[PDB]
This record gives C-alpha cells, sequence and structure tokens, in this order.
RNA sequence: UCGAAGGUGGGAUCGGCGAUUGGGACGAAGUCGUAACAAGGUAGCCGUACCGGAAGGUGCGGCUGGAUC
RNA sequence: AUCAGCUUGUUGGUGGGGUGAUGGCCUACCAAGGCGACGACGGGUAGCCGGCCUGAGAGGGUGACCGGCCACACUGGGACUGAGAUACGGCCCAGACUCCUACGGGAGGCAGCAGUGGGGAAUAUUGCACAAUGGGCGCAAGCCUGAUGCAGCGACGCCGCGUGAGGGAUGACGGCCUUCGGGUUGUAAACCUCUUUCAGCACAGACGAAGCGCAAGUGACGGUAUGUGCAGAAGAAGGACCGGCCAACUACGUGCCAGCAGCCGCGGUAAUACGUAGGGUCCGAGCGUUGUCCGGAAUUACUGGGCGUAAAGAGCUCGUAGGUGGUUUGUCGCGUUGUUCGUGAAAACUCACAGCUUAACUGUGGGCGUGCGGGCGAUACGGGCAGACUAGAGUACUGCAGGGGAGACUGGAAUUCCUGGUGUAGCGGUGGAAUGCGCAGAUAUCAGGAGGAACACCGGUGGCGAAGGCGGGUCUCUGGGCAGUAACUGACGCUGAGGAGCGAAAGCGUGGGGAGCGAACAGGAUUAGAUACCCUGGUAGUCCACGCCGUAAACGGUGGGUACUAGGUGUGGGUUUCCUUCCUUGGGAUCCGUGCCGUAGCUAACGCAUUAAGUACCCCGCCUGGGGAGUACGGCCGCAAGG
C-alpha cells in the first residue's frame, strides 16, 4: 500500500474475538441452576462428564461445568460460577468454583486442596 | 515515468557494482554532481568528470576495485524520497552503520556529511545511506 | 511521519466586494461578525 | 410573544417474541449411492442455461493446475 | 456510506433593539444561496489533559489516586438577588416517590461525612479534635468549618521485620521403596550452650507550637511513636507444581469407568498425564484460579509484509478531482534548516544531593519539564511567483507490415431437402444388438434446383488489437504501431479514489431466419439399480437487427510507466554500409515485436532470469487462519434470470 492510499484511508486494527460473553468483562457471577444431567465427549476422549444449566444474573443461559468426583446440587440451588473452558465438551466455556454459596469441597481431597475447596486436617 | 534522478542515479551505481562494470554514463545534473562530489571526497567512489553529448551534459563516474575484487560498495538505499519524505533535526541526526556509514544531510551550506554537519549543529533532510 | 497537504475553507468580511474568483489575499482575525465567520480581509496584492 | 409538562397523527432506528419454514455446524453408525484424487475407468476445472432423491449429467465458450503418441 | 446531500434566521448586507463588551444575540427590509467526496449532514460509543501499563523505539491500551478545566445536583423548565449563579443543603411551577393530619392542609431531595435496604464478587466506622494548615466572620479577643489532622476495619497493593541458632553420627525412632546387599526423610531430630528481636509485663517519655493570648495557659493524636528494665526459644507457616513446552518421580487403588487439561493431548488390567501416599521443585504472609490491557504478533509491516501457484492485480481502456515531473538560463523566501533572547503551571519520569535508626513515608535545593508564541541574524535541497532552452512527450517530411474495425457485393466445396432417370433387398448403427427408414421402391449413383451456417490448404508456438478476440475474396471509410530527417511547441509527463465507455459464452424482449449441430424430452441398450456414460430422433439456442445482464482458471493465476544490469539460438518489419557477383538468411551497424535455453541475483521450492518474480522510483486495487459466506438484511442496476 502506498503512502496516498494510507493517508486517504487509514489502516484499521484487528477487532478481538471475545471470550466466555456472557460473563460481560466480569470475573464472577452468581446463578442458580436449573438442570443437572450428563454429556458425552469428542471422538477422542469416551467418558461421561456431569454438566448443569445455570440462570446468570445477566439473563444468559450457559452451561456449567462440575469438577471434582462427588456433588450435591440439584435444582434451584445457589451456584457461583466462573470462566473456563473445556475441550471435550463442545459448548461450555464455564466451570463452576467449589467451596461457595450451597456447594461445599468434595471430601478426601489432600493434595490440590485449595482450588477444590477443603479444609485442613488436624 | 523518469521521476526521480537521485534514486535512478543511486541504483545505476549499486547496480553498476552488482554487475562488476566500470564506468556509468548519466544525464548530468547538480545534484548529481555535487552529490559525486561528496562521493569523491568521502572516498567511496574513484573519480568522476563531466562530458559533452549529443544534447546536453552528461556526467561519468568510474566504481572503485581493490587487488581482491570484493565490491568497495556494500549497500545503498534512500529514506526521503517524493511522497515520504523524512528529515532530521539538530539533535536527532541519523547513525548509520553504527557510525562506520555516512548519511547525506542538506544544510544550510549545503549537501554535507553527517558527522560535520553535528560538528556544525545544523541538520535537515537525509539523501541516502551509503555504508 | 509522512507529509499531509490539507486545507480549510474560512470566510472573511469585505466591505466592497472586491474580490474575484481566483485571487489570493491577507486576512486578519477580528470580532464575531455573524455565524461562520469572525475574519476580515487586510489587502488585495494580486489580481487574476 | 415565548414557554416545560400533557394529547393528538403518520414516517425512521433499536429492538424482544412469534406458528411454521429456509439454511448452517457439531455428533456417530446406518441405508442409498461412485462424485473427485492414477488416461479414477466419460480428463479435470471456470462462466453460464436446462434436467434429475443425491453426489452429478449435458449444451456452448475459455485454461492446462492433463497422461500417452 | 450497509449514513450523499444538508439547511430557511439558513446564509449575506443595511437599519433598529439587545447585552459589561462585537455579533441573526432578537426584529424589519433587500439578494440567493452557504456548507458538501482534502468525507457535510446522519448512526453508536465516550468527560478532556499532566499522567499509568506495556513496548528498545515507533506504537498500542487506558483515565485508578492526585492535580488543571468541563458538565450536573430526583426529572424538565424559568427567573430575582449580587462585583460575581448549572445558584447541590436558595426561589417558582409541572411530574413520580415518601411522610404527617384532628381530612380543613402541609414537608421533602445523602451523586456531604458516617449508616441502612436492593444489585453484586465485593469494597470500611452511625469514631476523636479544631493541636497544626487553609476558609468565613469580627478592631481584636473569640466563634464555626465531616476542608483537614488523627484513630478503627480489610494480607488488596509498593516496603521492612518476626516463627532462631553454633556443634552434634560414616548418621537414634517411624514412614516409603528394595534386586532383601540396603537406600531414603537427615544436621533434619533428641541433645550442651547462646542472644532472646516483635508481641507480653513496668518506668521515663517527646517534637510536631520563634505559633495565639496580655494572659498565666494552650496537643485529639496519646499517655501512642521512642528510649530504659523484667521473665522465658518461650507465642508464631502455609499454598501451587513435579508427560513435553517448563527448574521438580516412584510406589499404592480402579481401567474407554471414575477423571485431568493453557497447545499437543492422557486411562480398552500392569498410567512419571486419573485419585492416595511419600519424595522433590517454585513461591511465601502470601500462595493459585478468573477477567480486562500491551509485548512476543514483522499477526495491519511508516521505520517493518506480500499479490504465479498458500489471500490478493478489478476484464480492459478513455479520462474529471487529486498525487507525482526530462536541462540550464532570474527575485521574493510562503515546504525548510541556519543562532539567539522569549513560554513550557503544579505534580510525575530521569540524574545527584539530603532526612525519617534503614523500610514505605516524606524534609530542602537543583535538574527534568520531549510542544507552542514573538524580536535578531542563513539560502544547498524540498514549493508558488517574476523570464529562456530541450534528453520525456507530441507534431511536421518520406516509407513500412499487419486476421485492427464497420457496411455492401461476390466464390467454391460439403450437409440436408425437393424433382427426374438407373438400379435392386436391405441401409444406418456399437464392445454386441434393438428401437430408426425401406419392399408404397431405401441405400447407392447421375442431372438440376432451393435454402442456411462456416471458410479446409497458406495456418506456425507467426501478425494485429488495450483486453475480450480477430482470418474465402473485392470495394468503400477509418484507428493503432514502427524506422530515418530531426523543422516546430518549449514542463504539455506519469498513474488515477469516486465516475463514465468497451467486453467470451450462455440467458431475456420484439420482429425475421433456421442446412448442420445440439440442453430439455421420448424410446432402444448395460447394470441388482442409470432420472448418466452408448444408439436412434429432436424443441429452445446456435444465425440476423435493435436493446438489454456484465459475469469466466477474463491465466503470464504477475497493474501501468520510466532508468540500469552478462549471452547464445530462431521469426517478423524497416533503415544503412561493405566482401561485392553487387544474384547471396553473404558480412556488419541500428530500432521495434515475438518463441527457447541459460549467468550473477531473487524465491520456502518448482521456478523467473532485459518481454524479470533482478536491483529502484511514482501512483492504484487487493489480503490478514478454515467454515459460516461471496450468504441474510439494507442500498444501487437490471423487465426478469440475476449482478
Ligand atoms: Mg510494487
Ligand atoms: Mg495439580
Ligand atoms: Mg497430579
Ligand atoms: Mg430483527
Ligand atoms: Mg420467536
Ligand atoms: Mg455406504
Ligand atoms: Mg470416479
Ligand atoms: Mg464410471
Ligand atoms: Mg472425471
Ligand atoms: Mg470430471
Ligand atoms: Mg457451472
Ligand atoms: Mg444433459
Ligand atoms: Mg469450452
Ligand atoms: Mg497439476
Ligand atoms: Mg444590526
Ligand atoms: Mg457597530
Ligand atoms: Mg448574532
Ligand atoms: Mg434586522
Ligand atoms: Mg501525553
Ligand atoms: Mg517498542
Ligand atoms: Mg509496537
Ligand atoms: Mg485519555
Ligand atoms: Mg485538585
Ligand atoms: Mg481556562
Ligand atoms: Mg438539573
Ligand atoms: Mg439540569
Ligand atoms: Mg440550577
Ligand atoms: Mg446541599
Ligand atoms: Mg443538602
Ligand atoms: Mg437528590
Ligand atoms: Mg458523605
Ligand atoms: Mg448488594
Ligand atoms: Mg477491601
Ligand atoms: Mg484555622
Ligand atoms: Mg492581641
Ligand atoms: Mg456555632
Ligand atoms: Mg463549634
Ligand atoms: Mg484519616
Ligand atoms: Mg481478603
Ligand atoms: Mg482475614
Ligand atoms: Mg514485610
Ligand atoms: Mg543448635
Ligand atoms: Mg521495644
Ligand atoms: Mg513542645
Ligand atoms: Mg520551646
Ligand atoms: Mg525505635
Ligand atoms: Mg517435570
Ligand atoms: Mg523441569
Ligand atoms: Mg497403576
Ligand atoms: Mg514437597
Ligand atoms: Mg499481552
Ligand atoms: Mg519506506
Ligand atoms: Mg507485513
Ligand atoms: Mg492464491
Ligand atoms: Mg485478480
Ligand atoms: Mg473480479
Ligand atoms: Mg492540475
Ligand atoms: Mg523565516
Ligand atoms: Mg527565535
Ligand atoms: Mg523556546
Ligand atoms: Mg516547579
Ligand atoms: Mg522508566
Ligand atoms: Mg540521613
Ligand atoms: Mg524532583
Ligand atoms: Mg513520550
Ligand atoms: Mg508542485
Ligand atoms: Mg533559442
Ligand atoms: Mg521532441
Ligand atoms: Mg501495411
Ligand atoms: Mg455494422
Ligand atoms: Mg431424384
Ligand atoms: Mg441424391
Ligand atoms: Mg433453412
Ligand atoms: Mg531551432
Ligand atoms: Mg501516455
Ligand atoms: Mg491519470
Ligand atoms: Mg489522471
Ligand atoms: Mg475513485
Ligand atoms: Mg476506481
Ligand atoms: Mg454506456
Ligand atoms: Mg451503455
Ligand atoms: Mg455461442
Ligand atoms: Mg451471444
Ligand atoms: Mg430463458
Ligand atoms: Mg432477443
Ligand atoms: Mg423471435
Ligand atoms: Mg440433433
Ligand atoms: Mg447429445
Ligand atoms: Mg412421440
Ligand atoms: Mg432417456
Ligand atoms: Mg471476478
Ligand atoms: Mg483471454
Ligand atoms: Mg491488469
Ligand atoms: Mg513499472
Ligand atoms: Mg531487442
Ligand atoms: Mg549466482
Ligand atoms: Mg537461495
Ligand atoms: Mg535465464
Ligand atoms: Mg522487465
Ligand atoms: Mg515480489
Ligand atoms: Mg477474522
Ligand atoms: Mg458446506
Ligand atoms: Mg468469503
Ligand atoms: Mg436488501
Amino acid at each position: 500500500p502506498t503512502i496516498q492510499q494510507l493517508v486517504r484511508k487509514g489502516r484499521r486494527d484487528k477487532i478481538a474475538k471475545v471470550k466466555t460473553a456472557a460473563l460481560k468483562g466480569s470475573p464472577q457471577r452468581r446463578g442458580v441452576c436449573t438442570r443437572v444431567y450428563t454429556t458425552t465427549p469428542k471422538k477422542p476422549n469416551s467418558a461421561l462428564r456431569k454438566v448443569a444449566r445455570v440462570k446468570l444474573t445477566s439473563q444468559v443461559e450457559v452451561t456449567a461445568y462440575i469438577p471434582g468426583e462427588g456433588h450435591n446440587l440439584q435444582e434451584h440451588s445457589m451456584v457461583l460460577v466462573r470462566g473456563g473452558r473445556v475441550k471435550d465438551l463442545p459448548g461450555v466455556r464455564y466451570k463452576i468454583i467449589r467451596g461457595s454459596l450451597d456447594t461445599q469441597g468434595v471430601k478426601n481431597r489432600k493434595q490440590a486442596r485449595s482450588r477444590y475447596g477443603a479444609k485442613k486436617e488436624k | 515515468t523518469m521521476t526521480d534522478p537521485i534514486a535512478d542515479f543511486l541504483t545505476r551505481l549499486r547496480n553498476a557494482n552488482s554487475a562488476y562494470h566500470d564506468e556509468v554514463t548519466l544525464p548530468h545534473s547538480k545534484l548529481k554532481a555535487n552529490i559525486a562530489e561528496i562521493l569523491k571526497r568521502e572516498g567511496y567512489i574513484s573519480d568522476y568528470r563531466t562530458e559533452d553529448a549529443r544534447v546536453g551534459k552528461s556526467l561519468v563516474v568510474q566504481l572503485k576495485y581493490g587487488p581482491s575484487r570484493e565490491r568497495s560498495i556494500a549497500g545503498l538505499r534512500r529514506v526521503s524520497k517524493p511522497g515520504l519524505r523524512v528529515y532530521a533535526k539538530s539533535t536527532n541526526l541519523p547513525r548509520v552503520l553504527g557510525g562506520l556509514g555516512v548519511a547525506i544531510i542538506s544544510t544550510s551550506s549545503g549537501l554535507l556529511t553527517d558527522r560535520q554537519a553535528a560538528r556544525q549543529g545544523v541538520g535537515g533532510e537525509v539523501l541516502a545511506y551509503v555504508w | 511521519g509522512k507529509i499531509i497537504r490539507t486545507t480549510k475553507k474560512v470566510k472573511a468580511h469585505d466591505e466592497n466586494g472586491e474580490a474575484g474568483i481566483g485571487d489570493r489575499v491577507s486576512l486578519m482575525e477580528t470580532r464575531p461578525l455573524s455565524a461562520t465567520k469572525r475574519w476580515r480581509l487586510v489587502e488585495i496584492l494580486e489580481k487574476a
């Protein structure tokens, strides 16, 4: 591109493909879960993961993955949701934090304890 | 069309250097003549002299080669061109080849070399980098 | 850093309408006289 | 005279929803098929018009990113 | 511009009013325009700046705190007062909300300091004083000041400190592995001595005040900070990681389950990638996750990218506005550097100094404060202006070759059909056969005629045209290009956003033509299947005139123009000269066009290589991972297909 072209037009910078737009750039939201069920991964991975449908304060319906091996979430439950991507599940972009509101840390955790919300043994 | 005598001169000179030629004939002009003058003064070229042609004056430049045939000129490039014209203040004189090259700057005195130009404190538009 | 040539149009005040098309004149600033004009004419140096 | 609020009436923009329909992508695995990649068994492709569940076929014009002789 | 016209006190003049001040600030009268492709009017977002982060720089992101302005005070308006009003706790009115009532009517605006309800991830205490300083009043004393100084809460951040040691074994328990030899946690630990910071308990105890008072005193902070003593190692450590990227591995438990995860990717009975144990790594009063911003990203490339095949040259020209110019002959100095005085508020950044025990903190003086103002001194380039020449370009004189274009006239061969002989049972067809036409006389063959399309050889990797493309002859008119003489013009040159004109085939309207060919559609054939490939027929179309659509792998997948850079081998066109027959692709010089192979060079490679993808200059279009998608909506053109 030549000098007169740059002067006449100007160069437009790239636009960023925003991720987790349901957060509106806000790291955490509170939500209430509507349904809890299971989903299947893609071809490379065969498993049976657990996901939940949560109503956000932003009035946006989004899936939410449940980490850990045990949970007590049922319909109409208070949930705190952060942002986190999973590969195997196609349309899941969020992970449910553990240890807040109605969810309690999964038992028998001693290694990597702070991530999953386990109190200290005495 | 023929739109930049100085760039044409620099490209013909460096093309002759690449092709290992010895003599180049170009149409004569004051800018070409005094640029050849400063080239002679710095010593990158061997010698120049003007001539007469079928129509108007022409200038011939003889390239410089040593015993071991390596090029006396490494490369040329023009920074100030029609359109993008670049200029330098009295303190931001460009550094070329880490000070081992030469920038041609037209000051109130004329086309003079960057080192003595900074010595005088004078400055202007940079013609080309020769190294 | 490339040099750009730009032009703006400013309307001035003359008392006789002595300026024709394609002439160059000198201008001075003044008090506002109406909307979008704040200038007067100095003198006409050349006429085309 | 001006004057905010209010009400009359029709034009634009942002929208939210809407039976049903059109299209797209991801699943995995099944039927129908042989399309393309080797002269892929009709050389390929491009523009265009028609036809057929389907990939496609044909007409006209253009290229070789086509192999033999 | 998926926003092309906007405006009517609008624009301008004159006369009046208006305001502290000029002014369509308001009125009347005159004229029609101003703003507009060097982006107006429209649509969305948003307080601006010194600053902060990132980056070497350019640049990008951003407006925490502080500070310079701006605008507002529940929403919308209006005005009085005053030297000074968006007048927040001033006024008036209309709205919504709340409150009191004895029902007759009234009172409100925490976006002031605290605090409550709601949203949220969440952000403090309904604290003490005018001791210091600013502000208001008053001659002063003195009064007021949620400005301000201070304290309380919160690891949220820049910064300092504490949870100890010296020595102590070829290394005491216990755990984990083992090859059953043993190795691990480990100078770690128990131990003998030490100072015990900071908390804990006591004493002294500030400065912050040459301040104010003609009084006798005045410190909230605080009886804290800070010193001086007492007792005791006594009261003090956790969080992530350990498959490769990436410093850190083994065992135990389930095996395509339960699960991990930033990219690749890890479990289908023996996982350094899952869970538990140890062991080690990183960090530390913080440790990770999450979200936003920069860098690497040269991944928007001015410095600093490409367009042959990966994304891209529009189909190609003419050409308006703009951008850029072939030599030297002349002023003013408006592109510009030439030096000096003259601004750059404070604060921040960078350099050195200095103080709080050093630490944040701040105490002083510099320096910094990268831009912009006027007076004095320069003329080499980079522009207008004030005069001449010509190396680009054009014209002029003579020749040149060409399927360049349009109209008209005309020729032959071939196919089909018709007419008339002759002539007999087959003719056409494919890998094989049958639908097809014949016995009403086919095929074959001779004579004649009719009509439509196209020009075999020359005809080629040859010519022309800008590109699609262009060839039977003849006439008519006409464009472009080339060589020599160089007479003349004397900066006229180039490319060209928007705009306009031409344009393969197919498609559409009207009206004609229609031999051959041939979408669609019928049959016959193959296949398990053919709505195809094959055969027999044949309707649009293919032809003509006028209009239309304007897309092609529209390819050299390469825009144009200019200057320079080694050769060899063919072709075409024209000028010259010399062996000279002066016949001869004889030999040589010159310019233009067009094929092939090759240096240096470039490119990731194939490859290009003077007709560059080589080395540059000028301008223009195009590209920023693949689908979605060259698609929806909107706008423009087209009668529609559609572009
Ligand atoms: Mg280029
Ligand atoms: Mg972990
Ligand atoms: Mg792990
Ligand atoms: Mg809608
Ligand atoms: Mg709906
Ligand atoms: Mg199948
Ligand atoms: Mg095939
Ligand atoms: Mg086949
Ligand atoms: Mg094929
Ligand atoms: Mg094919
Ligand atoms: Mg097609
Ligand atoms: Mg067909
Ligand atoms: Mg074709
Ligand atoms: Mg190929
Ligand atoms: Mg007046
Ligand atoms: Mg007056
Ligand atoms: Mg006015
Ligand atoms: Mg008036
Ligand atoms: Mg700045
Ligand atoms: Mg940088
Ligand atoms: Mg940068
Ligand atoms: Mg800003
Ligand atoms: Mg301030
Ligand atoms: Mg001001
Ligand atoms: Mg208001
Ligand atoms: Mg207001
Ligand atoms: Mg007000
Ligand atoms: Mg108030
Ligand atoms: Mg108030
Ligand atoms: Mg209020
Ligand atoms: Mg307050
Ligand atoms: Mg709340
Ligand atoms: Mg807080
Ligand atoms: Mg005071
Ligand atoms: Mg006194
Ligand atoms: Mg009082
Ligand atoms: Mg008081
Ligand atoms: Mg305080
Ligand atoms: Mg906290
Ligand atoms: Mg706490
Ligand atoms: Mg510390
Ligand atoms: Mg010890
Ligand atoms: Mg102490
Ligand atoms: Mg004192
Ligand atoms: Mg004293
Ligand atoms: Mg101390
Ligand atoms: Mg490792
Ligand atoms: Mg490592
Ligand atoms: Mg195992
Ligand atoms: Mg460890
Ligand atoms: Mg970044
Ligand atoms: Mg450049
Ligand atoms: Mg780039
Ligand atoms: Mg491509
Ligand atoms: Mg293209
Ligand atoms: Mg195109
Ligand atoms: Mg012009
Ligand atoms: Mg000057
Ligand atoms: Mg000065
Ligand atoms: Mg200055
Ligand atoms: Mg200062
Ligand atoms: Mg710095
Ligand atoms: Mg000190
Ligand atoms: Mg300083
Ligand atoms: Mg800076
Ligand atoms: Mg100019
Ligand atoms: Mg003359
Ligand atoms: Mg000429
Ligand atoms: Mg001819
Ligand atoms: Mg005609
Ligand atoms: Mg007959
Ligand atoms: Mg016959
Ligand atoms: Mg016919
Ligand atoms: Mg003459
Ligand atoms: Mg031209
Ligand atoms: Mg042009
Ligand atoms: Mg042009
Ligand atoms: Mg344009
Ligand atoms: Mg254009
Ligand atoms: Mg036209
Ligand atoms: Mg037309
Ligand atoms: Mg055709
Ligand atoms: Mg046609
Ligand atoms: Mg049709
Ligand atoms: Mg028609
Ligand atoms: Mg017709
Ligand atoms: Mg046919
Ligand atoms: Mg056919
Ligand atoms: Mg029939
Ligand atoms: Mg059929
Ligand atoms: Mg195209
Ligand atoms: Mg073509
Ligand atoms: Mg082109
Ligand atoms: Mg070019
Ligand atoms: Mg040549
Ligand atoms: Mg080489
Ligand atoms: Mg290479
Ligand atoms: Mg080559
Ligand atoms: Mg070339
Ligand atoms: Mg290139
Ligand atoms: Mg994109
Ligand atoms: Mg698709
Ligand atoms: Mg697309
Ligand atoms: Mg539309």
